[PDB]
């Protein structure tokens, strides 16, 4: 459908940013992903947890 | 055609941060791609083009970059005048088409909104319609609960809210909450509270007033 | 200095046409191609045609193809897009933009856009009422006071104060549409409270559409 | 200025179609006149146009 999954970015140096992808739950939450591999290039590997059953992802960086 | 896949749809961050947004074309576009600011109400403006380009001008803390079909828009150390919504374009093949556009907003510390409410004017109340307004001034974050109380009957169905572009130097936001009545209702009643619950407060404030007072 | 100037937005009823003009200054559109983008209200940017002045190729969105037709008269240096069978989704603010200027592959200068309305209801001006500053909007030796615009159509109003002499601490809100069809806004200003009556405070109201220009002085009740 | 004779007959298409009012009529002409390479395109919506407020 129309979701918006949540993404609280979360750099090794504390340093916080939040963000939002939209589109059909599935296509979302690709993008999320996507969108994390490539901020692991520069932040560090990257880990992500979910909460509210996938709509809701805490991604830290490691450095 | 060619479409361009932007995101996030939204990024928030804090003055400073380093921040990236993305777009992807469905197919290669070899460099044709530029990347625009828009502040709400203006035109897009140019910041970088052929992928990497800075357009002159722009600052040295935006910059591009390209790998195969991914383009990567940075801000190096986000300022607060950096809120504004960023849209790619591919130029590779007609037609030129635009991501859906990612907009950036800046994150900041709380603060708690000043809260004010004005009567309808006797002007306004010479015709048969009374309106209310609340009004939140200079706050953060935006998210707020705005609640109308006439004579303690909590209001429904019966206001609207707008609320400002974050401010360019420190981020806030205001909001105005409008009650529409008719004349001869609103003259049925005499105790108007506006009621505003945000972060910044330790318990929500109510803002009232009595009709002729 | 580079620019670009489009006119001739306005109302208009569905299935009716429309002409816009975007007027070219600081260079020649006979060394570029000329763009039109639009942009719906709340939206995003949507390519709508081009064209290539000094030889006359043109190219167009599908979805305004046989509708919309661009063209452009070099010896006034300026480009035109004649909208006919108008839908409510064309509904948006147009922009003009030159692309190719001084080699420069993407669209370095755009103009200021003319909003197109497409809807069957009527023009309508707006009443101006003031929001008078008040014991209930004053805190920490600082007063709130604006105008309430309400009640017009189409967008858009412009609010300034002092006749733009006054722009620090001025919130213009974004126009709410009501269910009656038409638009409200508010404009406010933050103010010393000890200013109050010995500073005049005046919302300058245009609403072009309607030809409505209103002044409207805000005092204390 | 000048047309050939497959413009001269998009103008005399419009211009005879009896359900279109007199700013849609003008209206299509004048896109006719912008940019002839459009003239097939520009016919068929103005016959959808026509055929619509019948
Ligand atoms: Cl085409």
């Amino acid at each position: 459908s129309e979701v918006t999954i949540k993404v609280n970015l979360i750099f090794a140096d504390g340093k916080i940013q939040t963000a939002e992808f939209k589109g059909t739950f599935e296509e979302a939450t690709a993008e999320a992903y996507r969108y994390a591999a490539l901020l692991a290039k520069v932040n560090g590997e990257y880990t992500a947890d979910l909460e509210d059953g996938g709509n809701h992802m805490n991604i830290k960086f490691a450095g | 055609d060619i479409q361009m896949t932007q995101s996030p749809s939204s990024l928030s961050a804090s003055v400073g941060d380093r921040v990236t947004i993305t777009c992807r074309a469905s197919q290669d576009v070899n460099t044709a791609v530029a990347w625009y600011q828009q502040k709400p109400g203006k035109a897009p403006k140019l910041l970088i083009y052929s992928a990497s380009f800075l357009y002159s001008g722009v600052p040295s803390r935006f910059s591009g970059s390209r790998s195969g079909t991914d383009f990567t828009l940075t801000i190096s150390s986000l300022q607060p005048e950096d809120f504004a919504t960023y849209y790619c374009q591919q130029h590779y093949t007609t037609p030129p088409t635009f991501g859906q556009g990612t907009k950036v907003e800046i994150k900041r510390t709380v603060a708690a909104p000043s809260v004010f409410i004005f009567p309808p004017s006797d002007e306004q109340l010479k015709s048969g319609t009374a309106s209310v307004v609340c009004l939140l001034n200079n706050f953060y974050p935006r998210e707020a609960k705005v609640q109308w109380k006439v004579d303690n009957a909590l209001q429904s169905g019966n206001s609207q809210e707008s609320v400002t572009e974050q401010d360019s130097k420190d981020s806030t936001y205001s909001l105005s909450s409008t009650l529409t009545l008719s004349k001869a209702d609103y003259e049925k009643h005499k105790v108007y509270a506006c009621e505003v619950t945000h972060q910044g407060l330790s318990s929500p404030v109510t803002k009232s007033f009595n009709r002729g007072e | 200095e580079v620019q670009l100037v489009e006119s001739g937005g306005g109302l208009v009823q569905p299935g009716g046409s429309l002409r816009l003009s975007c007027a070219a200054s600081g260079f020649n559109i006979k060394d570029t191609y000329i763009h039109w983008v639009r942009q719906a209200p709340g939206k995003g940017l949507e390519w709508v045609a081009r064209i290539y002045p000094t030889n006359g190729y043109t190219r167009y969105a599908d979805s305004v193809k046989g509708r919309f037709t661009i063209s452009a008269d070099t010896s006034k240096n300026t480009a035109y897009l004649q909208m006919n069978s108008l839908r409510a989704e064309d509904t948006a603010v147009y922009y003009c933009s030159r692309w190719g200027g001084d080699g420069f592959y993407a669209m370095d200068y755009w103009g200021q856009g003319t909003l197109v309305t497409v809807s069957s209801a009527s023009t309508k001006g707006p009443s101006v009422f003031p929001l008078a500053p008040s014991s209930k909007s004053t805190s920490g030796g600082t007063a709130a006071l604006g105008c309430l615009v309400k009640d017009y159509f189409p967008e858009p109003v412009t609010v300034s104060w002092n006749s733009g002499a006054l722009t620090s601490g001025v919130h213009t809100f974004p126009a709410v549409l009501q269910s009656s069809g038409l638009y409200s806004l508010s404009s406010v200003v933050t103010v010393p409270s000890s200013s109050l009556g010995t500073q005049t405070y005046i919302c300058n109201v245009n609403h072009k559409p309607s030809n409505t220009k209103v002044d409207k002085k805000v005092e204390p009740k | 200025g000048s047309y050939n004779k497959d413009q001269q007959s998009a103008f005399y298409e419009i211009l005879n179609m009896p359900n279109l009012n007199e700013a849609q009529r003008n209206g299509f002409i004048q896109s006719l006149k912008d940019d002839p390479s459009q003239s097939t395109n520009v016919l068929g919506e103005a016959k959808k146009l026509n055929e619509s407020q019948a």
